[PDB]
RNA sequence: GGGAUGACCCCAGGCGGUAGGGGAGCGUUCCCGAUGCCGAUGAAGGCCGACCCGCGAGGGCGGCUGGAGGUAAGGGAAGUG
RNA sequence: GGUGGAGCCUGGGAGUGAGGGCGCGAGCGAUAACGUCCGCGUCCGAGCGCGGGAACAACCGAGACCGCCAGCUAAGGCCCC
RNA sequence: CCGUGAGGGAAAGGUGAAAAGAACCCCGGGAGGGGAGUGAAAUAGAGCCUGAAACCGUGGGCUUACAAGCAGUCACGGCCCCGCAAGGGGUUGUGGCGUGCCUAUUGAAGCAUGAGCCGGCGACUCACGGUCGUGGGCGAGCUUAAGCCGUUGAGGCGGAGG
């Protein structure tokens, strides 16, 4: 039995954060915890908040026994991007996209007979 | 100097191949000789230095 | 593009802007611009030769006659129109209302009896028309009508 | 006669040359105006009866 | 009726002397054997080949003035990068290689063509590596 | 009454991309590159059908020419055995004879090595 | 023990008990046609001439067919010319029963 | 030719094609058919299909989605690809 | 003689009115030009569809309705690729 | 909103039958989610009907580091799936073959124009005359215009005129 948590509409650019996500996929919860603390990215914080909310979700609502779980699946999707005007030389005016993530961590229990 | 510009849009293949090096390396950690917790070497453990 | 709300102004200079080339924005090539060659109010009436309208009236009756579907009648007595009363005279006349009927009479009260039946359409005799004959299985007239039907044609 | 079987004769509402529209109809692209110059142009020619 | 196609065959070896054979004359067959175009089951894509071994490679012989006149040429990358080697010089430098070249040229081009040439082992003078069978055509 | 595009263009464009499944890059993912890609595959497949017939015969021949070169002759001469030898029967399709049924083949060599000679 | 037979302008190698897909021909299904044409006996020395005479192979029409449809297409660049035509080539199926001398 | 007056079967011939001419069809929106018929036991639309019919444009059928519409044969008209 | 996608007549609809290469005959040119301008043919155009010519509109071969894992040939080829 | 001003001038509609619009609990600073609950349905949950395509991502099968290419195609083989089976679908190793689409040109893969990709919008009409043809009506004739009567979308009359 599995438990997941999704943070929707995070103001972070997916490419950036998908990076630390790949750093935890498949690892047990004990190291993934250790990995994000000492990982240096703005994305490391955010992924950790989802990671934890999913552990919390697991052990409470799903009766899953916190010491036996790993990160089964994790992935980040691209939520709606924020467009602001960027004034440019010679009256030019570009548009930068301040982008947005949907982070998903999914937890499952290590088989652990 | 005039104004170089990319001549073709990069294929999804050639950009993803570019990014073949971009993955990170998980930080390197030792078990803390005092506390239970994990810590990076040659450094003062965030719990009880 | 003539009647659409927008201005007559040239949208861009037309050279060196590096963009395509444009006039007013009522131009049909623009989203929200004018329509090309779309519909204007118009009159679809024409004039059939009157001799053709005579003939068609004849023909269409005849075809209903040739099927035996025609029935003439005298006088009803399902008059003083209330569709209760009509639905009797009608039943007696062998009209189930399994077949859509067109009823032609100059009698106001008989006419207004039938109107509401899902299977009946109804006319004064001057109202006679081949469209209404053909949509209807059986045709039924009184003699006051049938006469002028004849005095119509000829 | 029912409204179903009414219909016109085999000539009679010939209907109709519009293209325009695809390759394959023939009349594609140039739309039978055939490439060219002034005749192809929108108000085209100058009144040939004169 | 679908044409027969061979499943994996028995990779038969062969032996050739070359001494006094001409060259392109000798080479022609070496190709046909490398190919395996002489086997009734011949298949274009598979390479059911022969493994052709040649000895006494120093000892090939050729007509005309070719030992002096005939030039080999090698481009490197660089300006003035064309190198020109006359036949005889080659023979005293790396003998064979001349046959190796004559065959490689006569083999097809592409991934499979490149494989077959691997299957031609050419040695100078007598002897060789002794593994397989090798019936000798002369 | 107006008839706007609605569902027609979507469906057409789909017909085609379905055909384009498997193709590289945009050529499978984009209605234009799909359509252009297809024309190509269209004329190819056609032409390569004609060329398939050519392609096989040349295989048949090499096999024959090889096999009766064990029995010591030209393919060139072999066929002029059978022209005259009446064994105008064929082949060249079969060639499984040469492979699968050798002495059937051999016999055919013989019927062919004596032909008006 | 085989044969080599001729139908629809091709040669095919037939056996007793062989479902063989062949060029369409005139029979109603289930009927039998020996094809009076036979080119090679598979016991050898009967070979030769157009046809070894008196021989034939007995096979039974299992019914007719239409093969998987071929989409055959023509395109000519810069001339605004394309043609599509669908094609499925009719055939009849056979069981090769008996080799008759 | 056959006498079915064709639509069906045999025979024989033609069938590269741009400008362009002619000819048949398919599909879309709407009207008559319609106070009808299909429909929650599931409309339109969407997503699959290696299945059937069609030379093709297309039509079917099945499955999943969708949740209130749709609209035959046969004709008419266009903001119709 | 010749039944031909021949011919003639009246009418409806066009498109074209930038051609090019090659052969042969001339002119201009320099017994130059992938030059230019006419004549008679041809092909490309529109047959950048097929085979040969390494590759290649117009040179040689040949006029591609669809299918076949059948046969004879054309030009050009038959030492190997 | 843009323009000193005259003036220019948009985008932007849909939960559900009913708010019954998610008490309370858990993670969290909040956002967000997970349970519970409501509902016929909650990937109908308010960034709310349907929810296509380009686009981005996770998982799976086949494949790929001595090969060279308009990316396809034709053949054989290998691995994977579906079917008793002969058979079919996915994939691609090697082998044959192969100069993008449109447009303009005598001639284009062309190192000549246009197009980043996808979706929607986008161009031969209508009136009145004319001239051919065609389906019908009546035929030494044919035919009405304005208008007048009458009408559930009913038709008739009207002969000036042509
Ligand atoms: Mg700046
Ligand atoms: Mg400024
Ligand atoms: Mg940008
Ligand atoms: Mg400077
Ligand atoms: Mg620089
Ligand atoms: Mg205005
Ligand atoms: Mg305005
Ligand atoms: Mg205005
Ligand atoms: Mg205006
Ligand atoms: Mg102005
Ligand atoms: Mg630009
Ligand atoms: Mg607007
Ligand atoms: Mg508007
Ligand atoms: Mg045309
Ligand atoms: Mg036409
Ligand atoms: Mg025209
Ligand atoms: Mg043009
Ligand atoms: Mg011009
Ligand atoms: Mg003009
Ligand atoms: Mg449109
Ligand atoms: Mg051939
Ligand atoms: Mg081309
Ligand atoms: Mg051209
Ligand atoms: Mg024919
Ligand atoms: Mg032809
Ligand atoms: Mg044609
Ligand atoms: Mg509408
Ligand atoms: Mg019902
Ligand atoms: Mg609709
Ligand atoms: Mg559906
Ligand atoms: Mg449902
Ligand atoms: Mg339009
Ligand atoms: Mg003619
Ligand atoms: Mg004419
Ligand atoms: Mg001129
Ligand atoms: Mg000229
Ligand atoms: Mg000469
Ligand atoms: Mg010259
Ligand atoms: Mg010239
Ligand atoms: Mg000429
Ligand atoms: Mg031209
Ligand atoms: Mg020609
Ligand atoms: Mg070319
Ligand atoms: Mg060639
Ligand atoms: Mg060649
Ligand atoms: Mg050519
Ligand atoms: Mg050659
Ligand atoms: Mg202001
Ligand atoms: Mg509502
Ligand atoms: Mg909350
Ligand atoms: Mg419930
Ligand atoms: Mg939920
Ligand atoms: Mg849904
Ligand atoms: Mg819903
Ligand atoms: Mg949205
Ligand atoms: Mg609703
Ligand atoms: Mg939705
Ligand atoms: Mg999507
Ligand atoms: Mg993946
Ligand atoms: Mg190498
Ligand atoms: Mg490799
Ligand atoms: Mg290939
Ligand atoms: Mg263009
Ligand atoms: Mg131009
Ligand atoms: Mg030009
Ligand atoms: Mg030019
Ligand atoms: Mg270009
Ligand atoms: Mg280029
Ligand atoms: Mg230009
Ligand atoms: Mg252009
Ligand atoms: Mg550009
Ligand atoms: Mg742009
Ligand atoms: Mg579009
Ligand atoms: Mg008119
Ligand atoms: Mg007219
Ligand atoms: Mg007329
Ligand atoms: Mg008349
Ligand atoms: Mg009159």
């Amino acid at each position: 039995m599995e438990a997941k948590a999704i943070a929707r509409y995070v103001r972070i650019s997916p490419r950036k954060v998908r990076l630390v996500v790949d750093l935890i996929r498949g690892k047990s919860l004990e190291e993934a915890r250790n990995i994000l603390r000492y990982t240096n990215k703005r994305g490391a914080y955010f992924v950790a908040k989802v990671l934890e909310s999913a552990a919390a979700n697991a052990v409470n609502n799903h009766d899953m026994l916190e010491d036996r779980l790993y990160v089964k699946a994790a992935y980040v999707d691209e939520g709606p991007a924020l467009k602001r005007v960027l004034p440019r030389a010679r009256g030019r005016a570009d548009i930068i996209k301040k982008r947005t993530s949907h982070i998903t961590v999914i937890l499952g229990e290590k088989h652990g007979k | 100097a005039k104004h170089p510009v990319p001549k073709k849009k990069t294929s999804k293949a050639r950009r993803d191949a570019r990014r073949s090096h971009h993955a990170l390396t998980p930080p390197t950690l030792v078990p803390c000789p005092e506390c239970k917790a994990m810590k990076p070497p040659h450094t003062v453990c965030p719990e009880c230095g | 593009r003539g009647e659409v709300a927008y201005s007559g102004r040239k949208i861009w200079p037309q050279k060196h802007t590096g963009r395509a080339r444009h006039g007013d924005i009522g131009a049909p090539i623009f989203v929200g611009g004018g329509v090309v060659f779309g519909p204007k109010p118009r009159d679809y009436s024409y004039t059939l030769p009157k001799k053709v309208r005579k003939k068609g009236l004849a023909m269409a009756v005849a075809d209903r006659a040739r099927e035996g579907k025609l029935l003439l009648v005298e006088a009803f007595a399902g008059v003083n129109g209330k569709t209760k009363e009509f639905l009797a005279w009608a039943k007696e006349a062998g009209l189930d209302g399994s077949e859509s009927v067109l009823l032609v009479t100059g009698n106001e009260l008989v006419r207004r009896a039938a109107r509401n039946l899902p299977w009946v359409v109804t006319l004064a005799p001057e109202g006679l028309n081949v469209y209404d004959i053909v949509r209807t299985e059986r045709l039924v007239m009184d003699l006051d009508a049938w006469e002028v039907f004849q005095n119509r044609i000829g | 006669m029912k409204l179903s079987d009414l219909r016109p004769n085999p000539g009679a509402n010939k209907r109709r040359k519009r293209v325009g529209r695809g390759p394959g109809s023939g009349h594609g692209k140039t739309a039978t105006r055939g490439h060219k110059g002034q005749k192809s142009r929108s108000g085209g020619l100058k009144d040939p009866r004169r | 009726m679908k044409t027969y196609v061979p499943k994996q065959v028995e990779p038969r070896w062969v032996l050739i002397d070359a001494e006094g054979k001409t060259l392109g004359r000798l080479a022609t067959k070496i190709a046909t054997l490398l190919r395996g175009k002489h086997r009734p089951d011949w298949t274009p894509n598979v390479a059911m080949g022969d493994f052709v071994v040649v000895v006494n490679a120093d000892k090939i012989r050729v007509t005309g003035k070719k030992l002096e006149q005939k030039i080999y040429t090698r481009y490197s990358g660089y300006p003035g990068g064309l190198k020109k080697i006359p036949l005889e010089k080659m023979l005293a430098t790396h003998p064979e290689r001349v046959l190796e070249h004559a065959v490689k040229g006569m083999l097809p081009k592409g991934p499979l063509g490149r494989r077959l040439f691997k299957r031609l082992k050419v040695y100078a003078g007598p002897d060789h590596p002794h593994q397989a069978q090798r019936p000798e055509k002369l | 009454p107006r008839a706007k595009t609605g569902v027609v263009r979507r469906r057409k464009h789909k017909k085609i991309l379905k055909l384009a499944k498997g193709y590289w890059g945009l050529r499978s993912k984009s209605f234009r590159k799909a359509r252009e890609t297809l024309f190509a595959a269209g004329n190819y497949a056609y032409a390569h059908r004609k060329r398939r017939k050519r392609d096989f015969r040349r295989l048949w021949i090499v096999r024959i020419n090889a096999a009766c070169r064990q029995h010591g002759l030209n393919y060139s001469t072999f066929i002029h055995g059978l022209k005259k030898a009446g064994i105008e029967v064929d082949r060249k399709n079969l060639a499984d004879l040469a492979v699968r049924e050798p002495q059937v083949f051999a016999e055919l060599v013989e019927r062919a090595k004596a032909a008006q000679g | 023990m085989f044969a080599i037979v001729k139908t629809g302008g091709k040669q095919y190698r037939v056996e007793p008990g062989l479902k063989l897909r062949v060029e369409k021909l005139d029979a109603e299904p289930g009927a039998t046609v020996e094809l009076p044409v036979l080119l090679l006996g598979g016991e050898k020395t009967v070979v030769g001439t157009p046809v070894v005479e008196g021989a034939s192979v007995v096979a039974e029409v299992l019914g007719h067919g239409r093969g998987k449809k071929i989409l055959v297409s023509k395109f000519k660049a810069k001339v605004q010319y394309r043609r599509k035509k669908g094609h499925r080539q009719p055939y009849t199926e056979l069981l090769i029963k008996e080799i008759r001398g």
